[PDB]
RNA sequence: GAAAUUGUUGAAAGGGAAGGGCAUUUGAUCAGA
RNA sequence: GGAAUACUGCCAGCUGGGACUGAGGACUGCGACGUAAGUCAAGGAUGCUGGCAUAAUGGUUAUAUGCCGCCCGUCUUGAAACACGGACCAAGGAGUCUAACGUCUAUGCGAGUGUUUGGGUGUAAAACCCAUACGCGUAAUGAAAGUGAACGUAGGUUGGGG
RNA sequence: AAAUAUGUAAGAAGUCCUUGUUACUUAAUUGAACGUGGACAUUUGAAUGAAGAGCUUUUAGUGGGCCAUUUUUGGUAAGCAGAACUGGCGAUGCGGGAUGAACCGAACGUAGAGUUAAGGUGCCGGAAUACACGCUCAUCAGACACCACAAAAGGUGUUAGUUCAUCUAGACAGCCGGACGGUGGCCAUGGAAGUCGGAAUCCGCUAAGGAGUGUGUAACAACUCACCGGCCGAAUGAACUAGCCCUGAAAAUGGAUGGCGCUCAAGCGUGUUACCUAUACUCUACCGUCAGGGUUGAUAUGAUGCCCUGACGAGUAGGCAGG
RNA sequence: GAGAACAGAAAUCUCCAGUAGAACAAAAGGGUAAAAGCCCCCUUGAUUUUGAUUUUCAGUGUGAAUACAAACCAUGAAAGU
RNA sequence: GCAGUCAAGCGUUCAUAGCGACAUUGCUUUUUGAUUCUUCGAUGUCGGCUCUUCCUAUCAUACCGAAGCAGAAUUCGGUAA
RNA sequence: GGUUGCGGCCAUAUCUACCAGAAAGCACCGUUUCCCGUCCGAUCAACUGUAGUUAAGCUGGUAAGAGCCUGACCGAGUAGUGUAGUGGGUGACCAUACGCGAAACUCAGGUGCUGCAAUCU
């Protein structure tokens, strides 16, 4: 026997129960994609920049 | 059978705004992307390479890395009851900067301009936009404006 | 305002008054089958509630709410007298997350003395002239629970537009009549 | 009817008491209540919510983490609060001297602290030396160590643990782990 | 809509930098309020001008009150009417004591006569007839004869109670 | 020594079911002060 | 030309009749009137009077009357269904225990933890006491051979209760 | 090339200034990214709201759907079959639509009072046989959306309109007179003269007459009408338009504006009031729930207690809690 | 379209116009003119390593695709590809 | 299946006595389909016999109107089950 | 202001038909040993800047020019459309209320602007 082949009939509203959340926004965010001899380099700036203030304690 | 490729649907979406069709000018291509900047998406359907998906098209995103010659951007698409974080690889043919922000950053300047000139001048601030106000009152001369009566027209068919 | 409509007539002029700052919108339509914007803009504006009512500064951003919830709302422009009587009998504040009734004059002074309004006059003042403060008077007045009007709705059937003969859409001088039917 | 713009009648979701049945506890709980209500102490109101945790809420501190925490710059002379268990950790080898309030001490834990000449006290002898918390360092233990959250989250890519019994080959590592079986996660 | 008053109803098209002072359209507007005249206005004026009241302002609002109230003349009246199959134009003749009792009457009329709502009909002109023999309706007509005089034969008299001990008379 | 089911007695009602809800009239019966 | 009146709106103008309610239970407050004493319609009803003192009110029950009221259970988009089970009543009658587990919670102890396989003992299947092991945890990773967790104040930055 | 719908932004994770790191990058401290330090807090950079926001774990049922407006596909169509957005029914009572899962109104703790919604106010039946202007007479009248049907085409029925005409220099109708000559006009036909048929569409007399409006003849002849007159004396004619009513309009047990019945309605169109009544709205009381608080300063034994304040309450499957 | 022995409608040669009305393996849609088409030259980037990403999507798999990184190469004068 | 509207034509002449093309509006549920809403813990599945009632879209009988109705016969139609 | 090299936007720049262009520049132009490439020194390459010319390219101008561009209370608040009603209508569809709002059409105007560098009557 044929049945109901789709519909997006009451989706909405379910979504809209808990909310269609914004994925919050973070600081720092994750450098995953990023070019790689790029993110290489930062490693090292950032290791530099690190020492130059712990050596600027005096 | 149903067919959903990744094409689908484009046919208008990816065509050449006729009479622009051909050579993409060099202005796309002098155009610099900084991580941070805020970029509209718009495929070009003659440079298939580095091309965004159709679902992306007029899509604004955040530009979080910069390649050889295309750009990563992070664009929220909204699966299910939430949003994911999409990044996609455009070539720079298929991007744009967006205008939304390039006018908020003169706003921004325009701000801190008014601020430095009204501190400088006295007190008072007013720094943010207001909706448009409802009208003050105004006086209306007939001088040369004697109101004309209208009526309503009889109907004919003139066919 | 009467005198300078005046002096524009004796001038051969017309005194165009200004277009009015404030509105009272009142809900007259049920909780039920309400489409989903119109129903986000009914609960923006605090009207969750069939014959409740709030006072609106009128901006573009709200003409367009009032636009989007017009089938829903009876809503005009309120007198000084019709604002004084709201106040007055079903003046109620906000006041930690509670509806409190504006009894006295300290329970305005202690929540909304930081905006210098403090007594049941200075909120009266804040709403019918839209003062800096209006906002925050306004969100701290609760939304007025009226009720349904003494004598009656004075047309056959409410949800057609003022208009054409029925309650809902802008009234504009009418609701003060609809509202203290309604208090 | 009203349109409800959120649940009705809505349990705030945290504890109001201990969910135990320890006498001890609950006077604990009574007083710090009663401080919590008349001192304005934000330290005050801090301990009584911590005095509802259950178990997996109250992680144990130990006595490496309290000395790290009074290795804190400015901190050495503090009363080192803890509304749980304190362990000992024989990893750490120079104990200070201190005075630490905790609901529990273990028996090591409490021998080193009195033997590094500190003092181990009740909460209700702090509340009596410091009603306001005055010089007081709240520690909390690590929540998020314990073997039951590697578990939480499980799915593919996201390195979350796998609910197991028995460990090692053959045991959950061919297919769906490896691209010589199929694919990776 | 209900019982009529005449409004003046005065638009600007509102004011520009290149054009101040627009050019101040007026209309004569039956509605049973301001709000409704101002909505009647708005519309005719979107018939006839490329203006919308977002895009103008009303200027001045007058309710116009009958000069002679208590005079009875004879008003010609052109309206625009929507049948159920078409538009058509149409002249008639009411006979009253001023502009809005005319105008209730013609209304009244033509929903009577013509299924025609209040939205299906145009005010196209309301005029007084100055001269008897420019009357060209004889219903109007028959009533501006000399000495003009009628029974009222069978006058039905209300009954105040449910019982009458009489059998009543209809003499008048 | 229950219920179904039944006899007698007593009470009441009964124009093509009966039973129920709200409310009170009437009859019977009863607690509290 | 001078008014009036209608219509609409306003008054922190006055006043008559009717109905429902009387929550709370020392004081505290905001006010009003008074020069002040105090008084008050001001953070919720008191005062005066009558009858009865029991079936009178009330409850229960039967009946009468006005209006309303389809047969439950079930499957189902939809049951009063011309869908299925049910003539009636009594008694019986259906998520149990176990092995191994996830989450959460309580408890004990805590880098350890688990006395109860067993031994000792006993007022004898109880309670009480206990050695060596073993299990899990304290190390992971790799197919495996194997290797095996501090540059640092056990790091830097951002936020973070106290 | 819309409308609706839709992405982003409207700041402190910001802006500006100076200069630190790097193995990246640059011809190059050039830039890139991340920074030290400094300056900017009344509107920290639109509106409105915010029984708070964020987060985690774990589990139930469900995974046959259906209906309404709107968009929409297949189909002649379907109470058909399939999509889109929303609202609903399922899962939901209540007032109204007589009756009904879905429509209108409104969502529901127990009560009191008031006001209403949708719908109604002749009687059933609570509430005006109300007011007002018109329309309709049906020997199948009509009488409230969903909804329980009716069409093309018609009607000097009746009503109201549009446009063009005739008319006291006599309109139309009515009674009577004339209605010729050229001319049997020409032609097709056996015969056709105005009149079975084609073309030509003329004039003299003319107030007026058509090479013809009909009847009649085998063809004639003859009556008849356009056309003009005699008499009467003021309004009349034609084509249209759309209201109500009527014809079109035939099914089976006897029966349905719900019934009765209703005809200047108790029908239809419209307008103004008054009135009736929902579990809705307003106020109050009480029950419970939730939330925010007060109160170990004692006799005072119920701090899980006592108390204050505010809001809320529908529910199948299902979950949890207190009994 | 205009011309040239055989040669005509169609062998080939020449000029003019020609926004693509052609071609790009195939279905359709899009794209492309000093090219993505035609011809010629040189080639193997149809390579090696393992990650990230997009569509389908549970944000699993598979297929397909995108942008890099680390190499080794091809081509070009080179930028580049 | 039945019934209309228009009227090019048929009907010697004459569209409508009787018909009626090309089109177009309907009605009916005695055809057959379409659908799958009810019934699969069961509504006895063809036809005939028997018997009652109902409908009218009337074959006959009653009374009529029209005709290309002289009579006779017949045809069309009305009220009528 | 002209012109050249490189350009940006990519017709207000394009297209058709005519006319003009001082100076410089550009160009056509002259030659074939070499590099180079052709059936063909036509293109491409090299050489001269000399033998000549503004004829063409190019630039600008003209045209009730084609196209293109801009604006409009031009059409038109029309078409369409969001929302509303127990609105109309047998239906098809339509009207009204609160909003948004085209395209064609018509009219008028316009016909490249401009960046860096160099050069010029
Ligand atoms: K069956
Ligand atoms: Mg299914
Ligand atoms: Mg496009
Ligand atoms: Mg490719
Ligand atoms: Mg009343
Ligand atoms: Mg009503
Ligand atoms: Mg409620
Ligand atoms: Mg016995
Ligand atoms: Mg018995
Ligand atoms: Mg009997
Ligand atoms: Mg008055
Ligand atoms: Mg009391
Ligand atoms: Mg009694
Ligand atoms: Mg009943
Ligand atoms: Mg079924
Ligand atoms: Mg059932
Ligand atoms: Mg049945
Ligand atoms: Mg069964
Ligand atoms: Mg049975
Ligand atoms: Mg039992
Ligand atoms: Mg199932
Ligand atoms: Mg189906
Ligand atoms: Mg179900
Ligand atoms: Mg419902
Ligand atoms: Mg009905
Ligand atoms: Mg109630
Ligand atoms: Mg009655
Ligand atoms: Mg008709
Ligand atoms: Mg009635
Ligand atoms: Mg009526
Ligand atoms: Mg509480
Ligand atoms: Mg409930
Ligand atoms: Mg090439
Ligand atoms: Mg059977
Ligand atoms: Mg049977
Ligand atoms: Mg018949
Ligand atoms: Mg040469
Ligand atoms: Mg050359
Ligand atoms: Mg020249
Ligand atoms: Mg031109
Ligand atoms: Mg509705």
């Amino acid at each position: 026997a044929k049945s109901k082949n789709h519909t997006a009939h009451n989706q909405t509203r379910k979504a809209h129960r808990n909310g269609i959340k914004k994925p919050k926004t973070y600081k720092y965010p994750s450098l995953k994609g990023v070019d790689p001899k790029f993110r290489r380099n930062h490693k090292h700036a950032l290791h530099g920049t690190a020492k130059a203030l712990a050596a600027a304690k005096k | 059978g149903k067919s959903h490729g990744y094409r689908s649907r484009t046919r208008y979406m990816f065509q050449r705004d006729f009479r622009k069709h051909g050579a993409v000018h060099l202005s796309t291509y002098l155009k610099v992307y900084k991580v941070g900047d805020i970029v509209d998406i718009k495929a070009n359907g003659s440079i298939q390479k580095g091309m965004p998906h159709k679902f992306y098209q007029g899509k604004t995103g955040v530009v979080y890395n910069v390649t050889k010659s295309s750009v990563g951007v992070i664009i929220n698409k909204m699966v299910g009851n939430r949003y994911l974080e999409k990044r996609l690889n455009l070539r720079v043919e298929h991007i744009k900067h967006s205008k939304c922000r390039q006018e908020f950053l003169e706003r921004v300047k325009a701000n801190a301009a008014k601020r430095a000139e009204a501190k400088a001048q006295g007190v008072a601030v007013q720094l943010k936009r207001q909706p448009a106000q409802p009208r003050e009152s105004r006086i209306v001369s007939t001088e040369g404006n004697v109101p004309q009566t209208l009526a309503p027209v009889p109907y004919e068919t003139f066919i | 305002i009467i005198q300078a409509k005046r002096d524009a007539k004796a001038a051969g002029s017309y005194y165009v008054e200004a277009q009015h700052k404030l509105v009272f919108v009142v809900r007259i339509k049920g909780i039920n089958k309400i489409p989903p914007k119109p129903r986000k803009v009914l609960q923006l504006l605090r009207l969750t509630r069939i014959n409740s009512g709030t006072f609106v500064k009128v901006t573009k951003a709200t003409l367009e709410l009032l636009k989007l919830i017009e089938p829903y709302v009876a809503y005009g422009y309120p007198s000084y007298s019709t604002i004084r009587q709201l106040v007055y009998k079903r003046g109620f504040g906000k006041i930690n997350k509670q509806r409190v009734p504006l009894s006295d004059n300290a329970i305005i002074e202690a929540n909304l003395g930081k905006y210098g309004i403090l007594s049941i006059d200075d909120l009266i003042h804040e709403i019918i002239t839209v003062g800096p403060h209006f906002k925050q008077a306004n969100n701290f007045l609760w939304p007025f629970k009226l009720s349904n009007p003494s004598g009656g709705w004075g047309v056959p059937r409410k949800f057609k537009h003022f208009i054409q003969g029925g309650s809902f859409g802008n009234r504009e001088e009418f609701i003060n009549k609809l509202v203290k039917s309604m208090n | 009817g009203i349109d409800h713009t959120s649940k009705q009648h809505k349990r705030s979701g945290h504890r109001t008491a201990p969910k135990s049945d320890n006498v001890y506890l609950k006077l604990l709980v009574k007083l710090y209540t009663f401080l919590a209500r008349r001192t304005d102490a934000p330290f005050n109101k801090v301990v009584l919510k911590a005095l509802f945790l259950s178990k997996i809420n109250r992680p144990p501190v130990s006595v490496s983490r309290i000395a790290r925490a009074l290795k804190q710059e400015g901190a050495a002379n503090k009363t080192v609060v803890v509304v749980g268990t304190v362990t000992d950790d024989a990893r750490i080898f120079e104990f200070p001297k201190t005075t630490v309030a905790a609901l529990r001490f273990t028996a090591g834990a409490r021998a080193k602290i009195v033997k590094a000449g500190g003092e181990c006290i009740t909460l209700d002898q702090l509340a009596v030396r410091a009603p306001k918390g005055q010089n007081t360092l709240i520690l909390r233990g690590p929540r998020n160590s314990r073997e039951a959250v590697r578990h939480f989250g499980m799915g593919p890519h996201k390195g979350k643990a796998p609910r197991i019994l028995s460990t090692g080959r053959k045991f959950e590592r061919a297919r769906g782990r490896r691209r010589s079986k199929g694919f990776k996660v | 809509m209900a019982h009529f008053k005449e409004y003046q109803v005065i638009g600007r098209r509102l004011p520009t930098e290149s054009v101040p002072e627009p050019k101040l359209f007026r209309m004569r507007i039956f509605a049973s309020n301001e709000v409704i005249a101002k909505s009647r206005y708005w519309y005719f004026l979107q018939k006839l001008h490329k203006v919308k009241k977002a895009s103008g302002e009303i200027v001045s609002i007058n309710q116009i009150n009958e000069a002679h109230p208590t005079k009875v003349k004879n008003f010609g009246v052109w309206v625009r009417y929507d049948s159920r199959s078409g538009t058509h134009n149409m002249y008639k003749e009411i006979r009253d004591v001023s502009r809005v009792a005319a105008v209730e009457t013609l209304y009244q009329d033509m929903a009577a006569r013509h299924r025609a709502r209040f939205r299906s009909i145009h005010i196209l002109k309301v005029a007084e007839i100055e001269k008897t023999a420019d009357v060209k309706r004889q219903y109007v007509k028959q009533f501006l004869t000399k000495d003009l005089k009628f029974p009222l034969p069978h006058r039905v008299q209300k009954s105040t109670k449910t019982f009458s001990y009489k059998r009543p008379s209809t003499f008048y």
